[PDB]
């Protein structure tokens, strides 16, 4: 759970998953992004469970 | 289940503490910085390994 | 007073040694600040490149929407989107390269500072 989008580390394990939850009280900024080792890019993807 | 510890860099004279499950598992004191050998001590990867 | 002369000179060894140690402390600390600045620059580059990505989502989306209702399709209709996607790729390549130049400048500055500290320590030692 990382508050802001920029809080994500520049590099991470390939399968890592992080949720933004920007506001923590509104559903406007809730989405998940997973890292991509080979491309070195955080890709928005479907959430866990 | 898991977490990460992003290391932006190292600054001389500071202390690094990692608190997990109520325990200060990791404690490192970067030297003052007078010796050139402290370059490894302040290096991001060397500090992450330590 | 030979002892007085020895004490005075011993103070010079103390002056030069602590002066040299401080030269390394100041040079080593400045380098860390430059490294942190480079990291912050990388973060800023990432943020602006993400903004470029988000604009791309809407841009290529509109190209697909209009080229999708046109009723023409073909090779020219795909060349329209291909050229557009390329512009975004090149623009991001420039953000990723402006960062490389800045990091190179920081690298050169750090080497210059280290060499200056080295020369100053040689001067101190030479007495």
């Amino acid at each position: 759970y990382a508050q802001s989008f920029s809080k994500l580390p520049p590099n991470a394990p390939n399968g890592y998953m992080v949720k933004i939850v920007g506001d923590a009280s509104k559903s406007a900024d809730q989405y998940y992004v997973r890292y991509d080792a080979e491309r070195k890019v955080w890709t928005e993807t479907l959430g866990w469970n | 289940q898991d977490g990460l510890i992003n290391v932006r860099g190292g600054q001389y004279g500071r202390e690094l503490i990692v608190h997990i499950n109520g325990k200060d598992v990791a404690k490192y004191k970067i030297p003052d910085g007078s010796q050139p050998e402290h370059v490894n001590n302040t290096d991001a990867q060397w500090l992450a390994e330590e | 007073g030979q002892n007085a002369q020895a004490k005075m000179i011993a103070a010079q060894t103390a002056a030069g040694r602590r002066q040299a140690m401080e030269i390394m402390r100041q040079t080593n600390i400045q380098n860390a600040d430059l490294s942190l600045q480079a990291r912050s620059k990388l973060e800023e580059a990432s943020a602006e490149l993400t903004s470029q990505n988000m604009q791309k989502v809407q841009a290529i989306g509109s190209i697909r929407a209009a080229i999708g209702e046109s009723m023409l399709e073909g090779s020219s209709m795909d060349r329209i989107k291909r050229v557009t996607e390329g512009q975004f790729i090149r623009e991001a390549n420039m953000v990723t390269e402006n960062y490389r130049r800045d990091y190179q400048a920081i690298f050169a500055q750090q080497l210059g500072g280290t060499q200056s500290a080295a020369s100053q320590i040689d001067e101190i030692y030479k007495s």
